[PDB]
């Protein structure tokens, strides 16, 4: 009766270590999925920040290009003012 | 038979959780069991002496180790637990079981039995039925 009892203590011990590991596995697996979806947030908001910066760059260039075009049209109006003055000469 | 792509994928998931790209021999035990295996540490040392001089196991080696060791159940652990139900009533003292594992056979640490008994703590009446264990241990 003594050897089968030692087969029994080792058998329960081996099956024990398996359950502990599968519990741990579930913990590791859930920990990874947790950190991942959170990291999916952490990267999505990284892409959104790049988008906000792009819009700011688009706003900055809009006023720059718009003002550059007005430089030409202000030239036109001042030029017309003198030509009208030259036409007032003759 | 050869391990299907489903199995190899499941195995890579386990192996990867343990950034070396190879697993230690100590972790090797835990990785094999996490994939449904239940070997004793005796069976482990034979397999680790078979492929070390290195010091570690990588996934291909690990797959050959998962090919080497293979399970041909719930009756074996029931009968192993039957040796604990001295009454044959189907129940076993928690305290008695704790004394068996820690000091007899494969010495489990106070951590290890605490984890086994941690969920058992919900069961604890001083004595505990093993059917809650047989179900918990078998489930993956």
């Amino acid at each position: 009766g003594s050897r089968h009892r030692l087969w029994a203590v080792i058998t329960v011990q081996a099956y024990a270590r398996g359950m502990i590991a599968r519990r741990l596995h579930r913990r590791l697996r859930v920990e990874y999925q947790r950190r991942l979806e959170a990291e999916r947030m952490r990267l999505a908001e990284e892409e959104k920040l790049r988008k906000e910066m792009s819009a700011k760059k688009a706003k900055e260039e809009a006023e720059r290009k718009h003002q550059e075009r007005l430089a030409q049209l202000a030239r036109e109006d001042a030029e017309r003012e003198l030509k009208e003055k030259e036409e007032a000469r003759r | 038979d050869q391990l299907t792509e489903e199995q190899i994928a499941e195995f890579k998931e386990a192996f990867s959780l343990f950034g070396d790209g190879t697993i230690t021999t100590k972790e090797l035990g835990t990785v094999m069991r996490s994939l449904g295996q239940n070997p004793t540490e005796a069976e482990l040392q034979d397999m680790i002496n078979e492929v070390d001089a290195n010091g570690t196991i990588d996934f291909p080696e690990f797959l050959t180790m998962m090919a080497r060791k293979m399970k041909d159940s719930e009756e074996e652990i029931r009968e192993a637990f039957r040796v604990f139900d001295k009454d044959g009533n189907g129940y076993i003292s928690a305290a008695e079981l704790r004394h068996v594992m820690t000091n007899l056979g494969e010495k489990l640490t106070d951590e290890e039995v605490d984890e086994m008994i941690r969920e058992a703590d919900i069961d604890g009446d001083g004595q505990v039925n093993y059917e809650e264990f047989v179900q918990m241990m078998t489930a993956k």
